[PDB]
């Protein structure tokens, strides 16, 4: 029932809180059907499910390296020969966008050749930040002048936050007619956290905005009196 | 034959004291832990780890044995019985003493055996799906002060073999050559303390292996008298109630 | 070349394995790191911040006020004023603490906790609370006097406006204390002075709570964000 | 005949009895006919046969850490390219409940991707318990109240033994037809051991109790006579 | 990179490979070990704990009494009260025993044995029995004399209520000796006291008794559990 | 990992390399070795 002992203050670590790599993005390669692409571009996202996006913004400002994992497969789950190019589109530099674009041939974009048969491919995206550390949090506006805007976008979107992309396509010649569904991985690395913030109450609403709906939600279940238990 | 005085309780006992050792391993006191640290749990003194002399057993010729739960067996009894039933943490040992009153003209042997963990097994007459009959009633998982007689003694009520109940800390009372038997068990669990109320550390089982012997005449039943004194107790977590 | 064997395990992604892999830009020097205040490195620190419990978790108080512990002129003494469990990582008043949100996160945790009460009534506003606990396994006091026989405090807010009660231990892993706040005595105003008011709690960990075993929260849902 | 040297005193160690990872549960993971699961949870069973459930109950309290390592396979034997995830459930965690549940997704809990032609997965499992050591015997109730239940089931039941759950399934998208066979081995590691049992002589009736039959059958066979040989 | 080349014997499981996984849980602290009492590291240590043989393993003799040798009063002396193998991997009296049931574990095993016999008649009760011990490759002896002649102890149970009888060897791998216990002297007994009693014998190993080749036992067998 | 490369000869079985195999029974202690007579360690010794 109870446990006198303490347990260890490491597991409650920040560098600990944020390890074990987890799902960031499911991306698909589509390749049949009414959609012949053969390539998907996804852009490095943290906060892509409200988990890690809550997690994250427990802190203001983060700084750390990425180790991302590509787990691929077909739809029925096999994993053939198929050869796939996973580029990684730093920041400030022009995505593809055709299968044969001449995007996929830049030296200056990482690309990583791995085909379906091998293990996940794996790599360290470092610290791609123009500041010390991102920001999950940025009061202000990342334009100058004034900002009397009527639908007020751009606030609080840091562009500083920019990892780049990871542009996933078969080295095929043509379409092959199999889509690919690519799991993406990110393990957070080296993480330093500053200023601690409280952890999101309201549930989320938009990406990039901390919108809340206008029903408030009470932080605290309800009871029925203040002294019941 | 002396006189151990413990707190206000005296039993009369020879001397020699040809006491069995649970694992070579004393009672003692839990060095103070992180959740012992801060609330200092209660060791209480020869009020409590005093001798406490249940009511005898009949040992008769058709006796099975009888069996204890021990942190069970003193919960309604005594200042014991009050710290155990207004603690939320427990911990002891025990000093247990089995005593046989019997003539020259009886014979027998038990078999005194302390069984850590000693889980009772219910015995169904076949396999139905999670009945009733499937575990044993709280009557004979913690028989309280009274102890309980055993259904299958020699398969323990547990379905071991009894043959092999001597691998526990076991003491024989052969009629003929000794009538006490001493175990001390010191406090034996996966937690530094736990529920007095809930857990039972262990069971004390007495066991006639020889049964029970003698003439006509001679006193038809042997009385089986347990004598309890717990060994360094100590507890936590004071109710009111 | 040098004889190895492959033993099972190779090819598998485990997602916590501490791995080496190989940066995609090698020679990227990152933007140096520079003195940001406030770095915080552990959960522990955060849990040890005193934040507001939701004590006034009830049906139809909305808002703030969820916040505050009405403390009024009672037509009876010896009243029961407020009570609520001491669980930070179970749903009711310690969901709006920090502890509360960060046990959440994780599956065991255990150590003592510290509860400060802040007395907001006016500063001629005067009497006695008595903030009592109850160890885990007991039914939560119904009398004040019952409430007096355990573990207490007699808090004068007229003389101190802060009071601070830490529970020894908690130890939820995957009963609980209770603190009850009992009216001592009545509230006491002079003429012209407001006869009701709030207690604040304010609810944290102590430096010897630890947490275990990291799981994803169930406080956010994923939707159609 | 006779050996007249004496045998080695290691192969008797408590360590090397406990050795040679067996098989402790053999799941399927059904995706073809009438389930269309595409995946299975087994709960971490040290005692699934009485084999091993006899031999661990040699003591009371057990303390190790576990290697577990999955033979999977098709029905006909065949490894083809699957992708299969194993995933730990560690104690307190929510298992999954459907193909495609979120619970697949949660970082915490440990995954192990293999495909069914790489060589068996193969993870250590630490000492997951609360206590310091695990009971294969807990004389007691782990509820809370009096007991006078009429069935009176939660007795013996130790909570502290639950060492989790392995979720596996496939990394389809529907289901594959195919079903998969996991053969679970497990090997005992550092174990330490205490408060040596006698060796269970009644049949075991139900898991989880050591009820036994009402016909009890003695420990050694019978003879003619006392004086036969 | 550093040039390898994959032996025979990759990719497979060997089910008894002292193999190196990697923790599916790094980091996570286990229950610190804190000391139990009790801990065994050997079998055999369990080995020379003495537990009753079922000597009395006949046919209708069910319960307690198959561990009692009945010991009476009987009409002709020199009778063989009892005979048991020294053999405690096999079926018979040593099934009931600890060692008995480890040897069952195992493969090869051979050391030393000990035998306790236990009187449990009355105090009053007086009488010689004759422990006689066959070596292996001997038939049991047919008469008290000839088992006299051989390793044997003379027991007077008036004296001392239990000898110890050590087995020099056994030595099975995957004959035996065999224990006799006969009749030296008739029972005696005063008036008014039982003239039928009871020997517990209880077998163990000695300390250079030693298992070999872990094997799953028979004892046991898996059905619809 | 450590980078290595497959070179030409992995996975091949040569029945004449004095490779190395895990043991099936590790800790098994064989029956210990006692001197026994006439032990022969060269074919040398028996032509002549």
């Amino acid at each position: 029932r109870c446990v006198m002992n303490r347990n260890g203050v490491n597991e409650a670590s920040v560098e600990h809180f944020y390890s074990r790599a987890g799902l960031v993005g499911v991306v698909e390669v589509k390749d049949s059907g009414t959609s012949l692409d053969g390539y998907t571009v996804w852009p490095i996202d943290v906060m892509g499910f409200v988990q890690q996006r809550r997690k994250l913004e427990l802190s203001t400002y983060m700084r750390f390296d990425a180790e991302f994992t590509f787990v691929s497969n077909l739809n029925n789950s096999t994993t053939p020969g198929m050869l796939l190019q996973y580029m990684y589109v730093p920041p400030g530099a022009p995505k593809p966008d055709s299968r044969k674009s001449y995007q996929w041939q830049t030296a200056t974009n990482p690309s990583v050749f791995a085909k379906l048969s091998d293990p996940p491919p794996q790599v360290s995206v470092p610290f791609m930040s123009p500041a010390t550390a991102y920001q999950w949090f940025y009061d202000g506006y990342p334009t100058f002048g004034e900002h009397k805007q009527a639908t007020n976008l751009q606030y609080g979107q840091c562009p500083n936050n920019m990892m780049g992309h990871f542009a996933i396509r078969t080295v095929s010649e043509s379409t092959t007619g199999k889509n690919i569904h690519v799991r993406v991985y990110m393990r957070i690395k080296h993480v330093r956290a500053w200023v601690p913030r409280p952890l999101r109450s309201q549930a989320y609403m938009v990406k990039n905005y901390p919108t809340y709906s206008q029903t408030i939600t009470n932080t605290a279940t309800d009871r029925a009196s203040i002294t019941t238990t | 034959v002396a006189q151990l005085t413990v707190g206000n309780s005296t039993i009369t006992t020879q001397e020699a004291a040809n006491i069995v050792l649970s694992y070579g391993e004393w009672p003692e006191y839990c060095p103070s832990t992180d959740a012992t640290a801060v609330d200092k749990p209660t060791r209480p003194d020869v009020s409590v780890n005093r001798f406490y002399t249940l009511s005898t057993k009949s040992w008769k010729t058709e006796s099975t044995g009888w069996y204890w739960k021990f942190p069970d067996v003193l919960n309604d009894t005594g200042v014991f019985g009050q710290n155990a039933q207004f603690h939320y943490l427990y911990r002891s040992g025990f000093c247990m003493h089995v005593q046989c009153n019997a003539s020259k003209f009886h014979q027998g042997a038990l078999l005194v055996a302390a069984i850590p963990e000693f889980v009772i097994a219910a015995s169904s007459p076949a396999t139905k799906p999670n009945s009733q009959g499937l575990y044993p009633d709280f009557a004979h998982t913690n028989p309280g002060k009274d102890g309980q007689e055993f259904r299958d003694p020699y398969v323990l009520d547990a379905g071991i073999p009894l043959s092999q109940a001597l691998i526990f800390p076991h003491q024989w009372i052969n009629l003929r050559t000794n009538n006490c038997a001493t175990i001390i068990m010191p406090y034996i669990n996966a937690l530094p303390f736990d529920s007095a109320l809930n857990h039972s550390n262990f069971g004390l089982v007495v066991i006639p292996i020889s049964p029970l012997k003698y003439c006509n005449g001679a006193t038809t039943e042997v009385p089986i008298t347990l004598t309890i004194a717990p060994l360094n107790s100590e507890f936590s977590g004071l109710r009111q109630a | 070349g040098f004889p190895t064997e492959l033993k099972p395990g190779t090819n598998q992604f485990l997602t916590t394995d501490d791995g080496t892999s190989p940066p995609i830009l090698p020679g990227f020097e990152p933007t140096p790191l520079i003195h940001i205040p406030g770095e915080f490195t552990s959960l522990l620190d955060l849990c040890q911040v005193e934040t507001i419990l939701e004590v006034n978790n009830t049906t139809g108080t909305t808002g703030v006020s969820r916040l505050l512990i009405p403390v009024r002129a009672q037509n009876n003494v010896d009243q029961l004023c407020a009570s609520f469990q001491v669980d930070p990582g179970r749903n009711g008043p310690w969901q709006s603490t920090m502890v509360g949100q960060i046990c959440r996160y994780y599956t065991q945790w255990s150590g003592s906790l510290k509860v400060t009460f802040m007395f907001t009534g006016s500063f001629m506003a005067t009497g006695k609370m008595l903030i009592a606990y109850t160890p885990p396994g007991s039914a939560q006091p119904t009398t004040r006097e019952a409430a007096m026989l355990g573990t207490h405090i007699v808090w004068d807010f007229g003389l101190q406006s802060s009071v601070t009660l830490v529970i020894p231990w908690i130890s939820n892993t995957h009963a609980t204390g209770i603190v009850t706040i009992w009216y001592q005595t009545n509230f006491v105003v002079p003429p012209d002075t407001p006869t009701e008011a709030n207690i604040i709690a304010l609810g944290a960990a102590q430096k010897n709570f630890t947490l275990k075993l990291c799981k994803d929260t169930d406080e956010i849902q994923q939707t159609a964000e």
